[PDB]
């Protein structure tokens, strides 16, 4: 019974009940507790008995654990559904999120942590309810589940009953004393989850219950969360209220006939000229008290469109999808601010499709619009410029030739994504340095892309100027991956991960337009990076020197004559040319060598050592350490 | 398509389970 474990977790997972009457063979109290409680591994999960006992709905495993002798309910474990690997998961837990109510029932039976937290504090009612089940739920408060207890970020059972799409519990949650009225960390009152999800009966029962209206932390009502989705439904019922006053109602009403046009999932013209002329017929006619909106000024990325202020100026745009387009991406800016989080989207929406039509001319103002408003947030940006790469890619693949201010800018916006993602790097703790890490290799080889798009695209001596400068801004930073590699190292490098959507059309590391490009730009051509490999210690490592042989060529007489040593040492003892893994590869850098004393000196000091640090110039004293 | 890459954007720990 020392590690037997595999038996007792194997029967359990398809709840065999004859395995376990086999494995438990008249115990003591002893190997009873070493057999029953003998947890393991099984890496991702805590592999207790009883917890897949639960979380594949098998009640009678659990019953033959729980009937003669009680096993360890409160057992702390782990438990994925999806990406939800959530510690402190008991077997309530994991068999409320599940949604089995025979287990449920033969562990509150027995009295189980009915308000169990986690890492996170979700409540076994929370999963409960994020499950959706009736029965579990009420059985829950009925064994006082603590309703009131809430996750990290204040996003009590109610809030997820309300946004998964659970009516039944939702009712029974505000019909059993909960809060509808409980707010959020960053502000997520219940309305704001319904209204998000455009539940109508949901919402239709907590404003039975006087909900109440106020505003999310990006300043947002409920009715402009309901009108930002597109949810059309869930307005007209929030705009029955009579206390939200003209200036919401038409607040709304244009938000979301601008929704409507700039939206994935339900895009219809039809349904966005129509709420925008009964957003503007709400101001329009009056009296001598009639509203006009704030004045926007012209933006660039729209077309120069002032937006619509009048009924003919409206009529006039009920002929033209391109131009409601427009339109909506205007009203959505100018009522959802400049600053808010979903107000990007819609305009990446609008750019990718443009540039399905193959107009990428206009895709790249709208993104260019969509990246600035982005990066004034402080937002996450390290996909924003590879879908810039593809664009430029797609371009620069068909017959098109990218305009220069427009590389200048996405370059520009990849530095300073760069620097900010090195910020976050050194400015973080262990929990998320593997994702921030990995993001910031993503804009490393966003901005390598970049650069390949721009040296295969034909521009004036001010914009190569421009891109050069911007350029040399990111080699003065000195970016390093997680395995030391420069922004040089990884331009000679042939593993580098092109990306496969439209960059692997036209973007070919190793480049030796992009290499010379960094090079004149001031890359340190002599850099290591964690192992030891210099910018030549890797292009020497190349697969085909016999047809790729023109970059092969042109990256090693280009490194060599910038400075780079080809007599240099890495971590294991080895120069360039004995780290070969071709022939053509060390007969070009054997041509493209020179000897010098100094080398040969510099390699006998370092193999008979002489104590180097005074009895030697300063500089030479790195020169006997690159050998 | 581009507009199909846009499906992905569409994560947070506040609406977990």
């Amino acid at each position: 019974m020392e590690g037997l474990a595999g038996y007792v977790y194997k029967a359990a997972s398809e709840g065999k009940v004859l395995t376990l009457a086999a494995l438990l063979l008249n115990r003591s109290e002893s190997d009873i507790r070493y057999l029953l409680g003998y947890v393991s591994q099984q890496g991702g999960q805590r592999s207790t008995p009883l917890i897949i006992a639960a979380r594949n709905g098998h009640a009678k495993v659990v019953r033959l654990l729980l009937e003669h002798y009680r096993v360890q309910t409160q057992q702390t474990g782990t438990v994925r559904f999806d990406g939800y690997v959530i510690d402190g998961a008991t077997a309530l837990w994991c068999a409320a999120g599940a949604g089995h109510f025979e287990v449920v029932k033969l562990l509150v039976s027995h009295g189980a942590n009915v308000n169990h937290t986690t890492v996170t504090n979700s409540t076994p009612l929370r999963a409960a309810c994020f499950d959706g089940r009736l029965d579990i739920v009420k059985y829950l408060v009925e064994n006082n589940a603590n309703i009131s207890i809430a996750n990290k970020y204040d996003n009590t059972c109610l809030m997820i009953a309300a946004y998964k799409g659970h009516t039944d519990v939702v009712r029974y949650l505000l019909e059993q004393r909960a809060d509808p009225n409980a707010k959020a960390h960053c502000g997520a009152t219940a309305l704001h989850f319904a209204a998000e999800a455009g539940h109508i009966d949901i919402v239709k029962e907590l404003i039975k219950w006087r909900a109440a209206i106020v505003v999310n932390g990006h300043g947002m009502t409920p009715l402009k969360v309901a009108a930002e989705s597109c949810k059309a439904d869930v307005v007209e019922l929030l705009l029955s209220h009579a206390d939200c006053d003209r200036r919401s109602r038409i607040e709304a009403l244009e938000l979301l006939g601008a929704s409507f046009a700039n939206d994935r999932e339900n895009y219809d013209i039809i349904k966005t000229y129509h709420y925008l002329y009964l957003a503007m017929l709400e101001r329009f006619q009056d009296g001598d008290n009639i509203l006009e909106k704030e004045v926007l000024p012209p933006i660039h990325a729209y077309g120069n469109r002032t937006e619509c202020r009048n009924p003919q100026e409206l009529e006039s745009i009920r002929q033209d999808r391109d131009a409601l387009h427009m339109e909506g991406l205007i009203v959505r800016e100018r009522i959802l601010g400049a600053d808010n989080i979903d107000v990007s989207h819609p305009i990446i929406y609008r750019g990718a499709v443009y540039a399905d039509n193959m107009e990428f001319e206009q895709c790249i103002k709208l993104w260019l619009h969509a990246l600035h408003l982005r990066q004034k947030g402080n937002r996450n940006t390290h996909k924003d410029l590879l879908r810039f790469a593809q664009v430029f890619s797609q371009m620069i693949h068909l017959n098109e030739t990218v305009k220069a201010p427009d590389i200048e800018c996405v370059l520009r916006c990849s530095v300073l994504e760069i620097e900010q993602s090195m910020n976050r790097v050194k400015n973080i703790s262990d929990a998320d340095v593997h994702n921030a890490m990995d993001n910031y290799e993503c804009n490393l080889y966003t901005f390598l892309y970049l650069v390949c798009i721009s040296t295969k695209t034909q521009c004036s001596e001010e914009d190569q100027c421009k891109i050069n400068k911007q350029i040399y801004n990111l080699i003065h930073l000195d970016p390093r991956t997680r395995e030391g590699f420069t922004l040089l190292h990884l331009a000679v490098n042939s593993n580098t991960p092109v990306d496969d959507f439209h960059t692997n059309d036209v973007c070919s590391f190793p480049n030796a337009l992009v290499t010379k490009l960094l090079l004149d730009c001031g890359a340190e051509v002599n850099a290591v990076d964690n192992e030891g490999n210099s910018a030549l210690h890797i292009i020497v490592q190349y697969n085909r020197p016999i047809s790729d042989f023109l970059t092969l060529h042109s990256i090693i007489i280009s490194l060599v004559e910038a400075g780079a040593h080809t007599d240099m040492t890495n971590k294991q003892n080895k120069t360039p040319l004995d780290k070969s893994t071709t022939g053509v590869s060390e007969i070009l850098l054997k041509t493209q060598m020179k000897m010098s004393l100094k080398c040969l000196a510099a390699r006998a000091v370092r193999a008979n050592d002489i104590n180097y640090q005074d009895q030697i110039p300063r500089t030479l004293e790195e020169f006997v350490g690159f050998h | 398509k581009f507009a199909d890459h846009l499906h992905k954007f569409h994560a947070a720990g506040d609406l977990w389970q």
